[PDB]
């Protein structure tokens, strides 16, 4: 319950410090809610005013996110191209096997 | 054997004899039958012609039933003889005109159904001598008008029908000497006008239905039915209710006029109605105001919706202390009163206005609403106690809103909440601030799975 | 099934003839339609375009009738008026016990 | 193996990952391995840096320092870290951008400045930063875009300017931002757009304005060629102009609900040949239905709330991969036929002024799930109308002026409306709906004829 204003029992946090966020960590049985600096491996923070959360990276063979379709960082053996994981690097632009990208 | 072959009998309370003949395809009367008789049933026979009948010597018989024959023709004399006679049944022949002769004069007949012939012609005096009526079915038949002078008669009458008939206009004065008539019934005719003095005579009269009509106007004749109770209008084409529309009808209780192209109502129509327990106006276009209630104190139920209705009066429920359930959606409403002096409130529907917050004071201390629905408005802002005094409420919908937060307290009770279509409400909810919650509508699914649920939760 | 255009079977009538009235005969766990040329005794027989059908009376203390709120008979021990059956007989008229009217 | 109380996990079978995050640490730890690829000291007590042991440190590819006490970064802070490609430094106190820590940070790839106090970026705070593709700038006190020190940026991928106080963007703006993808605007409060304010950024996928003050639709969008989302949902707009989107022909999604929108072109939606959904909710000063030409790949359709009266006969020609369609709220009386929309599962038609369904109107939508007609007018339906729908499961015909319905091609519904339909006083029976779990009759006497006195009401 670190980084909570409103915290609880079983549920962990409820309602995070206003410039953190929330991240629902899942052992699962239970579910617990965390305020975090940046959000982990996979997920994107989103900023709003009431409220800033974690969500889940959208995009096709990638590990880590900007936004919801900018990826950062791709699955093993797929190529970086503008936020994009492609398996061939498509023509126009070669691939840096040593850069994993295009 | 004291019974007719293939009839069944039984004795009535005094032990006078109760015979049935019905369906037993009889073309003539049974032969045998005790003078005794105090009912006779020859429904559902093969009856064209009563020329033999044993029927001068039944002095005791007082229901008649002939029902579901085949009789185009009752003859003078057909009746000679039944000096008790109270109920006579012809319902469901093949009459085309009321016998003009057969039924004169059964001075002790009260009840007579000539329902479901083809009957298209009241002859006169064919009603002559029924000193006695009170009740006549002339329903489900091809009358054309009303027959004026063959009711000028039947004074004693209280309960009518001409239902399921071809009658397109009342003229003034059609029923002018019916002073017991309680009950008239003319729906299912094709009336378009009636006369501004088409009911009056009818001092006694409770109920007057004329729904499934083609009134193209209100009807003013009603303004002399001061003992009218209810009052049915319903399935017409009737475009305003004028003001003083019911200033003659101070006793009713039941106003039924849904499915009229009703667009305005006067500004009086509803005053001074003590006694009105609903009141249901659905499209009512061009009505700008909230109707005055003044002496309309007694409504449980109000429904004024697809209007151009902007404000209510600041003052607005002082006139509704017994209304349980107010539907005012699909209006211009931007700025709510206080609903608090409405105790009764069981149910509130609000959806589709111009709301933009609700207020600490809107809803405060309706111990008894259990549903409210602020659907497709533009709420911004809730203040965080509006909800404070609500026990009863179980069911909130704040769909289609533009709410950036939601509001806690006095909520614990809710089974049903929607939420989906604000966009901006992105703040979690947690599962016992709603222990008791069932069906939920989240803005977002991750607010579902923050809840515990990815009960039912959408999306 | 009798007087009936449509006779289901596990079940009574579904639509009566033109000109009768169709009731609601319950034998206990299954209820059958029925196509009669008048209301059993309770009841009054209600005439539309296309469906004619028995309603009960829910006239207080009343037996039979001709409408929704037109009683034809009382009540054993209750005196008839205007369609209505009350107890006493109201100011202005006096009981009249050969007939239980008023 | 380890500074202490750090938490330390091997990256690789040489480098090494160190976590002195949440120790409450007012300085930095002292005997930091050169093997360190990662350091994570957020959330500590650090107000600066100088006495560090960070210049030892090139292998380190990752430095967190959100959520400090930093107001002041020095000159050299980072000097040596030859490996740099993340810098989070969100969640501080900082008031303006460090004017000269952060220029030439060679391998940097992305700067989270996010979440501090920022109210102005020095002219060229961001000089050789030529590997930077990401920034972060969300949630700071800006008051316009820092036009000089993005010109410094041309590398740059992906950027967020979000929750700030702009409220202009002059022409030229992100003049040289030639590989931006991704744009966020949101939450500030621009209220006025250069007409050229978006040229340059001849790579941008993503721009997104939402929630903003824009009285006017946007239309220095039309050099955009590349952009395949646009949002600008939650402004003051009234309108959507002709040709509108014409300079924008790969777009998926456009957003703008929350606007008050009342006109829209005839040729705003044409020659959108990727663009899925369409959602004008409340737009109602549109007497006519848009033209959808060369725009043929929308799955979902909705227009509500407007004076819409008719639809042309031939509308389900453009309409050929239509799923959800929804024009509930309109003035419509005569329905084309829908079946050349071969894909709809759902239809909703609620509150128009329908009087008649025809057999032609509903014919083959063989993917129907249901059907919304309630609060029409609807006094016949043809007894064929819903002949040929074999995944019909909802059918709502609520308050209309039904006196019969029909049975033909019902028996698979769940879901039966039919309440405010007061000349329907025919039976209907449980033979013909085996399947029904939802049913709302005209009266109760009709339920209790269905065997009900699953759910019938009243
Ligand atoms: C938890 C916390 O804020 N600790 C300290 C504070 O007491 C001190 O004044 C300052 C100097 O190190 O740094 C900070
Ligand atoms: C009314 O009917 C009664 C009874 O038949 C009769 O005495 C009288 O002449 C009629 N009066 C009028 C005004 O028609
Ligand atoms: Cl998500
Ligand atoms: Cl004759
Ligand atoms: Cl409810
Ligand atoms: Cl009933
Ligand atoms: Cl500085
Ligand atoms: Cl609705």
């Amino acid at each position: 319950c670190k980084g909570c204003l409103s915290c609880s029992k079983d549920n962990g946090c409820s309602r995070c410090q206003q410039k953190l966020f929330f991240f629902l960590r899942r052992e699962g049985m239970r579910q617990y809610g965390e305020c975090l600096h940046s959000c982990p491996s996979g997920y994107y923070g989103h900023r709003a005013p009431d409220m800033n959360r974690c969500a889940r990276c959208r995009i096709e063979n990638c590990d880590s996110c900007f936004s919801k379709d900018f990826c950062t960082k791709c699955k093993v053996g797929f190529y970086l191209h503008r936020g994009r994981c492609f398996d061939e690097c498509p023509d126009g632009f070669a691939p840096l096997d040593e850069t994993m990208e295009c | 054997r004291g019974c007719p072959t293939h009839c069944h009998c039984e004795p009535d309370g005094r032990m006078l004899l109760r015979v049935d003949c019905s369906d037993l395809g009889l073309s003539e009367l049974p032969s045998n039958l005790s003078v005794f008789t105090s009912y006779l049933d020859l429904s559902m026979n093969n009856i064209s012609q009563l020329l033999p009948n044993p029927l001068p010597s039944l002095r005791f018989l007082e229901e008649l039933r002939l029902a579901g024959n085949a009789l185009t023709y009752i003859p003078k004399g057909a009746f000679t003889g039944l000096y008790s006679l109270k109920v006579l049944m012809l319902q469901n022949n093949q009459l085309r005109h009321v016998p003009t002769e057969a039924l004169q004069n059964l001075r002790s007949l009260q009840s007579l159904r000539l329902d479901a012939n083809h009957i298209s012609y009241v002859p006169p005096s064919c009603f002559s001598g029924l000193h006695s009526l009170r009740h006549l079915w002339l329903d489900d038949n091809a009358l054309t008008e009303i027959p004026v002078q063959a009711f000028r008669s039947l004074s004693a009458l209280q309960a009518m029908t001409l239902a399921l008939n071809k009658i397109h206009h009342i003229p003034d004065y059609a029923f002018g000497n019916l002073s017991s008539l309680v009950v008239l019934h003319l729906h299912n005719n094709r009336i378009h006008s009636l006369g501004k003095k088409c009911f009056d005579g009818l001092h006694s009269l409770e109920t007057l239905d004329l729904n499934y009509n083609n009134l193209d106007e209100f009807p003013t004749a009603i303004r002399t039915l001061s003992n009218l109770k209810e009052l049915g209008f319903h399935s017409n084409n009737i475009r305003s209710i004028p003001e003083k529309a019911f200033v003659g009808n101070p006793s009713l209780i039941t106003i039924h006029f849904y499915d009229n192209p009703i667009q305005f109502v006067g500004r009086s129509a509803f005053q001074h109605l003590p006694e009105l327990r609903t009141l249901t106006l659905n499209g009512a276009s061009q009505i700008t105001e909230f109707p005055d209630l003044t002496g309309t104190a007694n409504l449980e139920s109000l429904t004024l919706t697809g209007a151009q209705i902007s404000s209510l009066p600041q003052t607005v429920c002082n006139q509704l202390p017994n209304l349980q359930v107010l539907d005012l959606s699909y209006n211009l409403l931007e700025d709510l009163p206080s609903f608090s002096v409405c105790q009764k409130l069981q149910k509130i529907d609000l959806r589709h206005n111009e709301i933009y917050e609700i207020k600490v004071d809107t809803f405060q201390q309706l111990l008894s609403l259990r549903s409210l629905n602020l659907a497709w408005n533009k709420i911004a802002i809730i203040h965080p106690n509006a909800f404070s005094t609500l026990p009863s409420l179980i069911k909130l919908d704040l769909s289609s809103n533009l709410l950036s937060s939601f509001p806690i307290t006095g909520l614990h009770g809710l089974t049903h909440l929607k939420l989906t279509g604000n966009h901006a409400l992105q703040s979690l909810i947690s599962s016992e601030n709603f222990p008791e919650l069932k069906v939920i509508e989240m803005p977002y699914a991750y607010q579902c799975c923050a809840f515990g649920v990815c009960v039912q939760c959408s999306p």
